[PDB]
């Protein structure tokens, strides 16, 4: 089925320095395949822990997390300018990929992207991202929404060593993602854009063997549509 | 100028050892081709459908060669120049068309055992189709050929005392052609056992006992191959030599029934041993 | 059959 | 931290583990330990028995098993844990220590010590018109009820996991591999040398394989076409020994070397599980379940005895193959190549 995940609190204000704790739970068991990103306002995402426990490399140890059962916790020592953003939790253990609502905190070897616009209802579009530094047969590519206000939802996934793609429940043949291995590159071809499906897409990359998070994040591109 | 056959009680005593042999043979034959027919599980894999064209081949000739014996054994009544002829160039396409058969079997199991991930690429249903009917067609025209071609009657020749209108140009071509396939076919096995007892001493050098098990069914199958094909080649052979003794007729009259002995053993030390037909017949 | 699953260990 | 669990469907019966991976380095395998818990209630004087199986299953035995070959099982290890019978041997394990405290009394460990000499897990490709219960070497952790006369009532409720054996990257780069090769055809004077090389030693699944290639033609003859592939060959010992030689990366190249001229650049193939999708036969790393895994890792030796290790044995080489044009009967007909193979490891990291 699909695995629904509840974000606690929606939002949440703290001082400069202190303690403070963000939750998350589950619907079903997803045992310790959850990892959690960290947002800036405007910029693209990045990723603070992987694998339910560890820090990717570079993250300050002033971040940490813990697991119980399905309510997944994490915490931050203490809260400098450093540190107010969004922040959203995701589940991989079985596909669909399904991220949080998330939470807003407040104090009180790259990639490339391009091909957005505007649309017109029944139209086609092309995202394209290539990509600089790593492999398209060692690294799986991933497509994500980020509609404006609301958290992360996927959208579609190439793992070009494996020769599988798949997609969003929603958007069942709407569209239709490849991988150009000769150019690095990876397409992804709207098709029939609908008038709900407005956002900002984001394309990461992660490591098709022993997944562990999307590491590399994309920059991404704007797309709006528009009768 | 012909020769005579006759024997008031003789004739029927060594008529006797082909009989009970060919009755035996035509039962076994019988029976696992009921067997076959009975179930469409064997239809899966290609083996067991060569396996069956031998079963058929062997089955379809052994009849001809009793009623051979029965009626060119008793007075040689059969007179007309078709009913002998081409009576005669059937059972041998029959012979001819089971060993054929066997060498076809035996190449296929060889290629197994060399290329067991290239066997089944190289055997697909429709190239084993095609080699097996071209192997069959083969069988036809080299028995048809002879009778609408070269005789020692038919054209300029020498006769043969050994049968009756057919020239030794082919009684060269027919020996060629079992005598290569037969080589090839003793080759294969030897090169098995070869590999088999060469990493037998392997297992014991590096650090037997598959060698004996291997062995154990083919030493046996050897010694049908010569037991059989051998002593009719070579008492054949004698042929070109000048020797010419009614007594050694009577010994070929004798190994004749050899032959039939070759078409009951055969079938029996092909489906013996393996497991799913012994399966197949304790249940089906 | 039945199927592989998982519990916890105080650390 | 979590520790993986598989119950009987009886529910007495259930094994605790705390890795499902466990890898072997060239000095020593790490031990494969766990408990078993049961309620001794339910049986007066039925005993535990844990066992490690080791088993070199099908691999396109069955074809010849009806007549020629048999299904053969490899090193096989059992323990009981019911009784303290030793009372001896206590060498224990944090975990296992840790993990028994955790669930108290009832709980009775076990450890086994894998020889070093056994091979990594490996399966074959399955053909998808076979879709059986898989082929190759696998190893399983299996326990049973016994101390009785009748094994049929315990056999269905008796446990088994499977565990797959995995080596990873040595992390030490050797010596860059290069084949150097000189040609003469006996009907010219002048050589061609071939010389080819890759990049490094040891690659990662998914990185490109870069080979350098560089030709030196002396004489008037030319190279049609440049043949470029690698095979993964795997030495099935100890059995009919049929290496068998499968490409898994492509590469055609129709540049032409002129007479006495050079050639010298770089090619780059990577070798990868999509495209071989419809072959049959390939290795490929170990399988838990019907769910997929990437090619086979190679299984590197020690140089000591290097005796006929039993199992499978992968390593991957890479050809380089000129193929030169002769005209016969007007054109083409041309029935000449010479090659060179280079060899390589291709294996994961170890995660940090
Ligand atoms: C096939 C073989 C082995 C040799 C012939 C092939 C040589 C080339 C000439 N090609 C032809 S056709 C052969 C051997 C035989 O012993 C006999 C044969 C045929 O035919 C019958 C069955 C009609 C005989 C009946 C009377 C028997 C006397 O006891 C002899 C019987």
């Amino acid at each position: 089925s699909d695995i629904q995940m509840t974000q606690s609190p929606s939002s949440l204000s703290a001082s400069v320095g202190d303690r403070v704790t963000i939750t998350c739970r589950a619907s079903q068991s997803v045992s310790s395949a959850v990892a959690w990103y960290q947002q800036k306002p405007g910029k693209a995402p990045k990723l603070l822990i992987y694998s339910a426990s560890s820090l990717y490399s570079g993250v300050p140890s002033r971040f940490s997390g813990s697991r119980s059962g399905t309510d997944f916790t994490l915490t931050i020592s203490s809260l400098q300018p450093e540190d107010f953003a969004t922040y959203y939790c995701q589940q991989y253990k079985y596909v669909p990929v399904t991220f949080g609502q998330g939470t807003k905190v407040e104090i009180k070897v790259q990639l490339v992207e391009s091909g957005g616009g505007l649309v017109q209802p029944g139209g086609s579009l092309r995202l394209s991202c290539a990509a600089s530094g790593f492999n398209v047969y060692s690294s799986s590519i991933h497509w994500v929404r980020q509609a404006p206000g609301k958290g992360l939802e996927w959208v579609a996934s190439i793992s070009s060593y494996y020769g599988y793609t798949y997609y969003a429940d929603s958007v069942k043949g709407r569209f239709t993602i490849s991988a150009d291995t000769s150019k690095n590159t990876a397409y992804l071809q709207m098709n029939s854009l609908r008038a709900e499906d407005t956002a900002v897409y984001y394309c990461a990359r992660s490591r098709q063997f022993w997944y562990s998070g999307l590491d590399y994040w994309g920059q991404g591109t704007l797309v709006t549509v528009s009768s | 100028e012909c020769f005579m056959v006759l024997n008031p009680s003789q004739q029927l005593a060594i008529a006797v050892l082909s009989l009970t042999l060919g009755t035996f043979t035509v039962l076994e034959n019988l029976l696992v081709l009921c067997v076959i027919l009975h179930s469409r599980s064997l239809r899966c894999r290609p083996s067991y459908h060569f396996i069956g064209s031998l079963a058929v081949a062997d089955l379809l000739g052994s009849v001809i060669f009793v009623y051979s014996f029965i009626d060119f054994h008793v007075f040689h009544r059969k007179d007309s120049r078709n009913v002998f002829l081409f009576k005669l160039g059937g059972v041998t396409a029959s012979f001819t068309a089971s060993v054929g058969s066997l060498f076809l079997i035996a190449i296929d199991r060889y290629i197994s055992i060399h290329r067991p991930l290239a066997y089944k690429r190289i055997v697909t249903r429709p190239k084993a189709v095609v080699a097996f009917c071209l192997m069959w067609t083969i069988a036809i025209v080299i028995a048809v050929l002879p009778l609408l071609g070269w005789n020692c009657e038919k054209l300029q020749s020498v006769c043969s005392d050994i049968f009756p209108h057919i020239d030794k140009t082919y009684l060269m071509f027919w020996i060629g052609v079992v005598s290569v396939l037969l080589l090839f076919i003793v080759y294969a096995y030897m090169y098995i056992l070869w590999k088999a007892h060469s990493h037998a001493v392997r297992m014991i050098q590096r650090g037997a006992r598959m060698d004996i098990e291997l062995a154990k069914t083919l030493v046996l199958i050897l010694v049908v191959l010569i037991i059989c094909w051998g002593p009719l080649l070579a008492i054949m052979v004698y042929d070109v030599f000048g020797k010419m003794n009614k007594l050694i007729k009577t010994v070929f009259a004798f190994c004749s029934m050899l032959c039939l002995l070759n078409s009951t053993v055969n079938p029996i030390i092909y489906a013996l041993r393996s497991k799913d037909l012994r399966h197949a017949f304790r249940s089906m | 059959s039945c199927t592989t699953a998982s519990s916890s260990l105080a650390k | 931290t979590r520790v993986f669990k598989k119950a009987s469907p009886n529910g007495k019966l259930t094994v605790y583990l705390g890795k499902r991976d466990f890898v072997d380095h060239i000095d020593l395998v790490d031990p494969v330990d766990g408990v078993v818990l049961v309620d001794p209630e339910y049986l007066k004087e039925r005993r535990v028995y844990v066992t490690l199986t080791c088993a070199f299953r099908y691999g396109r035995e069955d074809l010849d098993v009806l007549g020629l070959t048999f299904r053969k099982d490899l090193f096989v290890a059992n323990v009981q844990s019911f009784p303290p019978a030793p009372e001896d041997k206590k060498p224990l394990t944090r975990l296992q220590e840790r993990l028994i405290k955790k669930l108290g009394e009832h709980a009775y460990p076990f450890t086994f010590e894998i020889p070093p000499n056994l091979p990594c897990s490996v399966t074959l490709q399955p053909g998808p018109e076979d879709t059986g219960k898989a082929c190759g070497v696998d190893y399983e952790v299996k326990a049973f009820c016994a101390e009785n006369l009748e094994e049929k009532i315990h056999k269905r409720n008796s446990v088994r996991l499977v565990i797959r054996k995995v080596q990873y990257a040595p992390e030490r780069p050797g010596p860059q591999p290069t084949a150097e090769t000189t040609r003469q055809f006996l009907m010219s004077d002048k050589p061609l040398h071939l010389e080819a090389s890759l990049d490094k030693e040891i690659y990662y699944h998914g990185e490109p394989i870069s080979v350098n290639v560089h030709v030196t033609n002396n004489t008037n003859k030319t190279v049609k076409k440049i043949k470029i592939s690698v095979r993964q060959y795997a030495d099935i010992c100890l059995f009919n020994t049929a290496q068998y030689k499968c490409p898994v990366a492509m590469e055609e190249a129709d540049d032409t070397v002129a007479p006495s001229s050079t050639f010298c650049k770089v090619y780059t193939l990577t070798p990868f599980l999509a495209n071989n999708r419809e072959k049959r036969g390939l290795a490929l790393d170990g399988k838990l379940k019907h769910e997929d895994t990437n090619l086979a890792s190679s299984t590197l030796l020690r140089e000591g005895a290097n005796r006929e290790i039993l199992g499978i044995i992968v390593s991957y080489k890479v050809k380089v193959k000129l193929v030169v044009s002769r005209g016969g009967l007007l054109g083409d007909l041309a029935s000449s190549d010479v090659a060179v193979e280079l060899p390589f490891t291709l294996m994961h990291p170890k995660p940090k």
